[PDB]
RNA sequence: GUAACGGGGCUAAACCAUGCACCGAAGCUGCGGCAGCGACGCUUAUGCGUUGUUGGGUAGGGGAGCGUUCUGUAAGCCUGCGAAGGUGUGCUGUGAGGCAUGCUGGAGGUAUCAGAAGUGCGAAUGCUGACAUAAGUAACGAUAAAGCGGGUGAAAAGCCC
RNA sequence: CCCGGCGAGGGGAGUGAAAAAGAACCUGAAACCGUGUACGUACAAGCAGUGGGAGCACGCUUAGGCGUGUGACUGCGUACC
């Protein structure tokens, strides 16, 4: 039998192309600048689930470190005094109100100096 | 009154009035989820913490919704070496609202 | 000397932004002529300031 | 009432056209034909006659008037095209192609 | 397709493309590219294996409980009216008929309906078989089918 | 009443493998058995 | 895994003067950037930085430490004309006053688009050329 | 063109000696979801339980499946009481795919499963078609040039008189 | 019935089940040029995508970082065969 190609590449261009819109250009119309488009955007899509992690965790640091520096001694003293009472699985993410009200913490930031240089 | 909790290797912020997403319970809707490994109570001020995820005071919710999430594609790729793969997954979880916390 | 790629249409509509088609930019209502006046220019029929100066 | 005006295979391409025809894009009727009749280019005469033809259908027929007439849409698409055989160096026989246009105005009330 | 004398190369490295004779078959009437082949595929089976298959068929129509015999399978004449007023009364239609005789008078008969076949005794093809929702047969055509099938 | 209806033993419906077609493949490209020789192009026998 | 989220509303700056009182190039230099990016302070945002906005107005308040009266690295030049121009610490100081700390803050700027996000709430407006006392910011001695 | 500490900056913010901390990868690990397969438990036509190293992968090996044109049951059955096709979104599955549904559409369609194939294009400096491109860029055909008045004509910067 | 040469081309009116069947008429994509609306662009810039996302229209914001579409700005980052 001959067959004219059929209804599976339209099933295939309307997969396909509807993840390709909000896409610059002929990266939403032309299939090969598209495909191209998609595979980029799957590998950007799979590594940023892990690596917005990475990247916010610099931030979840550094507002428990301001804080601590206005309350005495620095961050990773602080963490140690905290490792020293209490164990935690020593979170970084540890508050919301690091963000706002530099005064958190100043109690257990004491306690660290004296535990340490 | 906002408070930190642990729900598996998950961990979770919460204020009073929040709705928040968690690791799947066995529980379904309509009972009562509450967590007592709260690690502090604190508003603009983070207490002291002498024993790891304190027994004192609790968060007290509900389950709002047990389901399953949609469907999200995760497209595992690599140049020059001719390897293309892709997978499906979804993920369980359940939903649960905050009805109040301790003082 | 030629090209490297085909041109996207957001190009060919900036590059006119600055180099597209211009005209006369209106003309005036009238006062004195048998047609309408063009802006501080006579009329065919002549009455601009005063009489029939221009019969062509 | 509201018209169509077209003129389809008109001489000139599209890109062309549509320099003209947004000097005169949502003018009004009335004042978008006077400043066009005072202009005087040849592509500027050919979109007259397809600006003049879509109002004076409307004054008359099922309507009157000119003054309640708006210039609700006006666009121009490419065409059909005829190939022309250009004189050139070495006896190249390049093609040069004479894009006709299809011209669309639309008047309509407010 | 015709190519054998002509080429669109006639020496050629620089200008456009490594493709260079006009009969080739990815151009649009040179042909096909898939190979060729003959679309009727004659396969006979092994007797023991295709006489095994037909057994296996007959049980089935069996477990089912699908054979009859009756009186009179057939009228006298060409004539539809007779047989079709007969098989319709007799609660029989759409029934894969086997003649163990085969003749006209059958075969002219009972023509008014869709769903209608007639197949002889000794030479019952498993296609036929399998197929329709009802075997009618007679005690003489159940006879010649044992027969077929030894 | 049905024909041609079976689902038959694991060896009358077999088809191997079929690698021809689509761009995810592991003899369909990359030539035809590996790169930059006889059976890797067209080609691969002349003598038994 | 769900809760509140990080933001371009999240954001805090106001107006500083910066009246130093005599501190050294680097030690003043190295602050006011870490400043401009906000990490003096809490950010909490994976995206443009929070910043202050910081006005330098001291100019003069600068000494010098070390043999770097001379040696250090302020170097440039153009394609127009060869060779290499320079200028010393102490000309740095001699004309234009600004130009010593403005260029200490310089060459701590992010990248491409990060840099300019900051560079914009920054301001000096020339040495010696000052209208900033019409505000009167929150002081700030280092 | 600063431009080997990568740079700012540093004369102690360096280098060296002693030591501690912290942060720092899909690794290490907990959590939720799952893959295939060994060992053992209930113990089966059909399954389910504890536990376990394990799951980066091309060439290449070996298996299975989808839909498309067509067929076979399709001899039946649904149909202007809205069939093929076209298309936006939502759902759903590992994925190919599948289904719900608004718009379009005015007659055809149908599995499951087995069989045949000119069977999914985006690439071969590929073949054909429509038609895009640097661009409103370049071109004004021995400068046997042209003026202005009147006119053909719906209209005259180049035409005719 | 309207514009125009006597033209090119269309509309309106009226026909028909259908003219989103109008004569190249079958339903109808994509390249192809333009219109219309929403929202974005005047301190800004790299495979143009992902991550976080002001905002604005619409959604009782699910009141619970949110939904649709878009997106200042910015972390991070090198097409496919």
């Amino acid at each position: 039998a001959r067959v004219k190609r059929g209804v599976i590449a339209r099933a295939r261009h309307k997969k396909i192309l509807k993840q390709a819109k909000g896409y610059y250009g002929a990266r939403s119309r032309v299939y090969r600048v598209a495909f191209q488009a998609v595979i980029k955007a799957g590998q950007y899509a799979y590594r940023d689930r892990r690596q917005r992690k990475r990247q916010f965790r610099q931030l979840w640091i550094a507002r428990i470190n301001a804080a601590a520096r206005q309350n005495g001694i620095s961050y990773s003293k602080f963490i140690n005094g905290l490792k020293k009472a209490s164990v935690e699985i020593d979170r970084k993410i540890l508050a919301d109100i690091a963000v706002f009200d530099k005064v958190a913490f100043t109690a257990l930031v004491e306690k660290a100096k004296a535990a340490l240089a | 009154m906002y408070a930190v909790f642990q729900s598996g290797g998950k961990q979770h912020r919460v204020s009073e009035g929040q709705t928040v997403r968690l690791e799947k319970l066995d529980i379904a809707t309509g009972e009562t989820v509450e967590f007592a490994e709260v690690l502090m109570i604190a508003n603009g001020e983070e207490v002291k913490i002498g024993v790891p995820f304190v027994d004192g005071g609790v968060i007290k919710a509900e389950v709002v919704a047990h389901g399953r999430g949609e469907k999200v594609k995760i497209v595992k790729f690599r140049r020059r070496k001719h390897y293309r793969k892709q997978q499906g997954h979804r993920q369980w979880f359940t939903d649960v609202k905050i009805t109040g916390i301790s003082a | 000397a030629v090209q490297q790629n085909k041109p996207t249409r957001s190009k060919r509509g900036m590059r006119r932004s600055h180099d597209a088609l211009t005209a006369v930019t209106s003309l005036s209502v009238d006062k004195t002529s048998g047609e309408k006046h063009l802006r501080h220019h006579i009329t065919a029929d002549g009455y601009y300031r005063g009489r029939k100066v221009i019969a062509k | 009432m509201e018209t169509i005006a077209k003129h389809r295979h008109a001489r000139s391409s599209a890109q062309k056209v549509r320099l003209v025809a947004d000097l005169i894009r949502g003018k009004k009727v009335s004042q978008a034909l006077d400043i066009l009749t005072y202009t005087n280019k040849k592509a500027a005469v050919l979109v007259k006659k397809v600006l003049e033809s879509a109002i004076a259908n409307a004054e008359h027929n099922d309507g009157a008037d000119i003054d309640d007439l708006k210039v609700t849409k006006i666009f121009v698409d490419e065409g059909p095209s005829m190939k022309r055989i250009m004189p050139r160096a070495k006896g190249r026989a390049d093609r040069i192609l004479k894009r006709t246009s299809h011209i669309t105005v639309v008047v309509s009330d407010r | 397709v015709t190519g054998s004398g002509k080429k669109p190369w006639r020496q050629k490295g620089t200008g456009r493309a490594r493709s260079g004779s006009i009969k080739s078959p990815i151009w649009r009437s040179g042909g096909v590219t898939f190979a060729a082949r003959p679309q009727d595929h004659s396969q006979k089976v092994n007797k023991k294996m295709y006489r095994g298959a037909l057994k296996s068929i007959l049980s089935e129509l069996v477990r089912q409980d699908r054979l009859i015999v009756v009186e009179k399978f057939s009228v006298e004449a060409p004539k539809t009216k007779l047989l079709a007023q007969k098989l319709k009364d007799m609660a029989l239609e759409d029934v894969l008929i086997i003649t163990g005789e085969l003749d006209e008078n059958l075969f002219l008969a009972a023509r008014n309906l869709h769903k209608v076949d007639v197949r002889d005794a000794t030479g019952i093809d498993p296609v036929s078989l399998i197929a329709f929702d009802k075997v009618v047969m007679t005690a003489d055509a159940v006879k010649q089918v044992e027969e077929m099938l030894a | 009443m049905r024909l041609n209806t079976l689902s038959p033993a694991e060896g009358s419906k077999k088809a191997g493998k079929r690698l021809g077609r689509g761009i995810g493949s592991g003899l369909g490209k990359t030539g035809g058995r590996g790169h930059k020789g006889q059976k890797s192009r067209s080609g691969g026998g002349v003598r038994r | 895994m769900k809760t509140f989220t990080a933001k371009p509303e999240t954001v805090k700056r106001d107006w500083y003067v910066v009246d130093a009182t005599g501190k050294t190039l680097g030690r003043l230099a190295t602050e006011l950037a870490r400043r401009l990016r906000g990490k003096h302070k809490a950010e909490y945002t994976p995206h443009v930085d929070t910043g202050d906005y910081i006005i330098v107005l001291n100019a003069d308040k600068v000494a010098v430490t070390g043999n770097k009266r001379t040696d250090k690295v302020y170097y440039h030049h153009t394609g127009h004309i060869g060779g290499i121009k320079q200028a010393t610490f102490e000309e740095m100081i001699a004309r234009r006053p600004e130009r010593v700390i403005e260029i200490a803050v310089k060459g701590m700027l992010p990248k491409g688009p990060l840099g300019r996000a900051m560079f914009r709430k920054l301001k000096v407006y020339a040495g010696n050329e000052h209208n900033h006392a019409a505000q009167q910011p929150q002081v700030l001695d280092i």
